[PDB]
């Protein structure tokens, strides 16, 4: 095992306000394979100047996915309140074969503060955070959502400086708010940009200390943080799990203007991730520095069979869902 | 709100002997795997020393003689046997939920 | 029972000894070296002869979290600094109810989750 820190020395946890309504919007981004949309680079092979017909781990065409949204918190004044948060700790999904992620899809354009439905900003790309394992039950109050034995959690930190990821087990604290405690609505994590985000000194633990004000981390295995460039570009994030571990995947390293997903590191995580959900983020923002975060989606999937079209330079630019019409099978099956 | 009783206020002991201390919380101090329970030793006019961190794990330098033993809310550190530098005040705490709470103390002398 | 002989790379050394009128405050420090200062949790701890060990509570350097027991929520302040690699606790409208020995001492994370170092304590007096 490895040491991660320090304890929180906090008695309670920040309150936490949840509110599905503000949070249920219908923003669709499917996925379109004739842009390569979410496409996995296939592992092992290179491949230019050609077409091929491949069986792999795919989201199908025109696929809607999942839709979440970060927001910033509750504030009065120039004091940061309680935090604001939809409900997604308590709704546990199912991992199967892994899943990919549209981050920072809506970003520069326009968008709503979603705390204050009126008031409008201009969207910026924030990262998603995940808990896995194999592993869930309630809470001690019933609510669901909490994860057993190891949990792999992937926790952005450091505005959007930085990934960290660790597998340990997660220990409920009992102050009041928290998850063994009285008044437990649901676990958040946050930061506070007044604080945090000043110039020349992002804090790269400010994220990791609020996940540490609701669970204590114990008999932690590894802890890794992989630096993240700052700018407001469309990615896409992978996660598969293979006998060997957990498989991250990105376009930031490689393919950062196209989307191709690459392999970035190999998690040792050996139990089966069964479950997983999206861990809720609210920014202590005060009332008159809200911003606006761009939603991301969360497509699953499943083996298909896909036409790739590799371009001069080895990339995949356009892609064919065999079994999405008939005119695609048609397109595919004209190639055999 | 974890409350520490330690069990007794003092005892003598012969050199060779063995020394019984127990402790006991108002509520289980086991989580995860561990039992978030320390003993600390002091000696007049220094700062408590740790002994013992997490039940029955000793620290380095620390000899043999001492075993601590115990789960949940009932806890004892053994000195066996007993030699003449062990002449301390032992106590225990707890570091299971803030706030943290340590026990009275139990003041060892040896003949 | 004085049991020194060389140092240990880490210390809390806290600040000398005070004598001070009922209704004065006073402001303790505790200097720490031979580790990351920002990692680690210092706590308090007060000692007086007829209740042993008392805990106050804590304070993380990272951010300047604290957390107190509740009959210290008011009498005690923890603050810390970064540069100087020093906590410190003031103690409000004291009464002869203080008079007592007070101890800082580092919380070790993993592992233990023990008081793995103490400073030596200070002395507080407080004289009607
Ligand atoms: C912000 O969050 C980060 C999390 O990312 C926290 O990072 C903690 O911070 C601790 C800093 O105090 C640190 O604890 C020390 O670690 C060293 C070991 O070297 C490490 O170097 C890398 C970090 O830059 C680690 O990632 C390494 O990890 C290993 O395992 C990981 C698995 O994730 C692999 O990535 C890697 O390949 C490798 O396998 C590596 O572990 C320890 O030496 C140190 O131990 C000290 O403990 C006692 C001190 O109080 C002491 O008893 C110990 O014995 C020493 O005695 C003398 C001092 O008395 C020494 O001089 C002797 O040499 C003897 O060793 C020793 O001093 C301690 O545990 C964590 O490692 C680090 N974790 C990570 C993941 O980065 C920050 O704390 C957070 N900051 C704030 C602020 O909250
Ligand atoms: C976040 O999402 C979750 C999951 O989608 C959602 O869970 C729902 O919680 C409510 C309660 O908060 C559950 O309501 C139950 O519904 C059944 C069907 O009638 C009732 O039997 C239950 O009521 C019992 O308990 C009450 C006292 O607690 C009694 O007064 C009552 O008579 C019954 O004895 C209870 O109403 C609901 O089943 C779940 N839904 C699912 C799919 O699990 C949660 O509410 C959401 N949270 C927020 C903040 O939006
Ligand atoms: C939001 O706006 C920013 C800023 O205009 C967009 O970033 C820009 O993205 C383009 C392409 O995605 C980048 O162009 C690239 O230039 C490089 C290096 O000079 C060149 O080698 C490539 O062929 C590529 O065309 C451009 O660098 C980048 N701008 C900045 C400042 O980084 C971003 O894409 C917009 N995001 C959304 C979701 O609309
Ligand atoms: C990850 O990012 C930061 C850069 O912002 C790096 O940490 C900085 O390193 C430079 C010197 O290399 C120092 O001047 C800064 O003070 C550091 N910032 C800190 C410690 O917050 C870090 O080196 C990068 N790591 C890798 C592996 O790329
Ligand atoms: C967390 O890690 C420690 C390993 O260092 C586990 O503690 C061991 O527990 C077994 C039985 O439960 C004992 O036989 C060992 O002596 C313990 N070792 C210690 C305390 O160092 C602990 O069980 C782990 N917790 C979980 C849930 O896996
Ligand atoms: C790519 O392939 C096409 C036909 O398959 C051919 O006409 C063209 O010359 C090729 N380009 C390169 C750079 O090989
Ligand atoms: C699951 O919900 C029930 C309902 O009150 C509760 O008794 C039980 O303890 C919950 N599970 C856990 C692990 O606390
Ligand atoms: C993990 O915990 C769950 C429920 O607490 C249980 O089904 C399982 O036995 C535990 N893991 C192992 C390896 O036993």
């Amino acid at each position: 095992y490895v040491d991660v820190g320090p304890d929180s020395v906090k008695s309670a946890c920040i309150e936490v306000d949840i509110q599905q309504t503000f949070f249920d919007k219908t923003w669709p981004r499917p996925i379109d394979v004739s842009k390569a949309d979410g496409i996995i680079y296939p592992q092992g092979r290179t491949y230019s100047n050609i077409t091929i017909t491949y069986q792999g781990l795919f989201p199908y065409q025109g696929d809607h996915g999942d839709m979440y949204v970060y927001s910033a918190g509750h504030a009065t004044g120039t004091t940061p309140q309680k935090l604001f948060v939809a409900n997604y700790s308590q709704d546990v999904k199912q991992f199967a074969n892994g899943f990919v992620v549209r981050i920072g899809a809506a970003a520069n354009s326009t968008g709503t503060v979603i705390i204050s439905p009126s008031t409008s900003a201009t969207i910026r790309k924030i990262y998603p955070a995940f808990m896995l394992g194999s592993s869930v039950g309630n809470f001690s109050d019933g609510k669901m959502g909490r994860f057993f034995n190891h949990t792999l959690v992937l926790l952005p930190d450091g505005c959007g400086t930085l990934l960290r990821a660790f597998y340990c087990i997660l220990e409920p604290r009992s102050g009041n708010h928290c998850p063994a405690g009285n008044s437990y609505t649901s676990f958040a994590t946050y930061h506070t940009p007044a604080t945090d985000c000043s110039d020349g000194n992002y804090n790269r633990n400010a994220s990791l200390n609020s996940f540490k004000e609701y669970f204590n981390l114990r008999n932690c295995t590894f802890m890794y943080t992989y630096n993240i460039t700052e700018d407001e570009i469309l990615e896409w994030f992978g996660i598969t799990q293979t006998a060997q571990g957990v498989h991250l995947f990105s376009s930031r390293y490689v393919d950062l203007y196209g989307g191709n997903m690459f392999q970035f590191a190999t998690l040792p995580v050996y139990d089966t991730i069964k479950y997983y959900s999206i861990i809720p983020h609210s920014i202590r923002s005060i009332q008159s520095d809200r911003k606006a975060w761009a939603a991301f989606y969360v497509y699953k999937l499943q083996p298909l069979t896909f036409l790739l079209d590799f371009s001069v330079d080895g990339y995949i630019r356009r892609a064919i869902d065999c079994g999405f019409n008939d005119l695609s099978q048609l397109h595919c099956s004209y190639e055999s | 709100d974890i409350v520490m009783t330690q069990s007794p206020a003092s005892l003598t002991v012969s050199l060779g002997q063995r020394a019984t201390i127990s402790c006991r919380a108002s509520k289980s101090v086991s989580a995860s795997g561990y039992n978030y329970l320390h003993w600390y030793q002091q000696r007049p006019g220094q700062p408590p020393k740790l002994l013992i961190y997490l039940a029955f794990n000793l620290e380095s330098g620390v000899p043999a003689r001492f075993n601590g033993s115990g789960s949940g809310t009932d806890f004892t550190l053994n000195i066996h046997p007993v030699e003449e530098e062990d002449a301390a005040t032992y106590y225990c705490q707890h570091s299971r939920d803030l706030p943290f709470t340590f026990g009275s103390g139990t003041k060892l002398e040896i003949k | 029972g004085g049991g020194s002989g060389g140092g240990s790379e880490v210390q809390l050394v806290e600040s000398g000894a005070e004598v001070v009128k009922p209704g004065a405050s006073v402001k303790m420090s505790c200097k720490a070296s031979g580790y990351p200062f920002t990692s680690y949790n210092i706590h308090w701890i007060k000692q007086t002869p007829g209740q042993g060990l008392e805990w106050i509570g804590a304070i993380y350097p990272g951010n300047g979290d604290t957390s107190y027991t509740q009959k210290f929520k008011v009498k005690a302040t923890l603050t810390s600094d970064k540069s100087s690699s020093t906590a410190y606790m003031q103690l409000s409208s004291l009464t002869s109810e203080d008079s007592a020995v007070y101890f800082c001492a580092r919380y070790g994370n993993y592992p233990s989750y023990a008081m793995d170092y103490w400073g030596q304590g200070t002395s507080v007096t407080v004289s009607s």
